[PDB]
């Protein structure tokens, strides 16, 4: 789809997340990570690997 | 001295002038389009032979982002992909409406992609018979590929308008780029209205640590 108000909210949460890096517990570094192979899987290729 | 450089092909437009960061694709650009000119240059063109390749002008290293639609517009294609002087295409404007709505920017005169700091526009086939779209596809096949794979080498997305035309982009390019596949700006049912790609690809350019588009500087006052 790639194009959504979705997407777009998907890529923010991304982006926050990426930012702070501290993860508190395994359900948020597990978001981060879904996230990063989402976007990769959708944009073919973003600037965050997994950690 | 001069970032312009220029080689000699056998057919209209004859002389190609490019900006350095275009050097590693000549030779075969040049190869390539000399093998297949005169086919092409049979039918009457958008936009004209002598305007094919003038965004070969436009340096590389400075962007970002490469806004890409199939090929020119059927008529009154000036060369500049998106580019309508008068502000009187359809997509352009549609383009305009979009980023009036992001930036609340509501009163302008026209809007132009090839201003855009970080932005190179595109267009995957270089020209088209005269009210025809596409007809060109099968001539400009070889080197739109090789021009697209250089273009992707420098900028960390690439937006493509046209989800039936994009099908199959990645197929066409060597290694991986950001690649975000829009609808058309006439799609059916505004679709185009809804699509966010404008902020979506600032969004991952912030993941690749550059620095988003401004698209208000498209505007012409």
């Amino acid at each position: 789809a790639m194009t959504s108000s979705a997407d777009l909210t998907n890529l923010k949460e991304l982006l926050s997340l990426y930012k702070s890096l501290r993860f508190s517990d395994s359900a948020a570094i597990e978001k981060y990570n879904s996230l990063v192979e989402w976007g990769t899987s959708t944009y073919w290729k973003i600037g965050v690997q997994k950690v | 001295q001069d970032p312009m450089n220029s080689v000699t092909v056998s057919h209209a437009p004859y002389t190609i002038t490019y900006h350095d960061d275009w050097e590693p694709v000549m030779s075969q650009l040049v190869e390539f389009y000399n093998e297949v000119a005169s086919w092409l240059l049979r039918d009457e063109t958008s936009p004209i032979p002598d305007k094919f390749f003038i965004q070969l002008k436009q340096p590389l290293r400075n962007k970002r982002v490469c806004v890409c639609g199939i090929d020119p517009y059927p008529k009154d294609g000036t060369g500049v992909p998106f580019e309508s002087p008068n502000f009187t295409k359809k997509s352009i404007k549609e383009i305009a409406s979009s980023i009036s709505r992001l930036t609340g920017v509501i009163d302008y005169k026209g809007y132009n992609l090839n201003i855009i700091d970080g932005v190179i526009p595109w267009n995957y086939y270089l020209s088209c018979k005269l009210g025809e779209t596409k007809s060109h596809a099968i001539y400009w096949d070889k080197i739109s590929k090789l021009l697209l794979q250089h273009i992707t080498k420098h900028v960390s997305v690439l937006y493509c308008l046209g989800k039936t035309d994009f099908s199959n982009i990645r197929a066409k390019l060597e290694s991986g780029v950001t690649t975000i596949v829009g609808y058309h700006p006439a799609a059916r049912d505004r679709q185009f209205e809804k699509d966010r790609s404008f902020e979506i690809i600032n969004v991952l350019l912030e993941l690749d640590n550059k620095v988003p588009i401004n698209w208000a500087q498209g505007f012409i006052y």
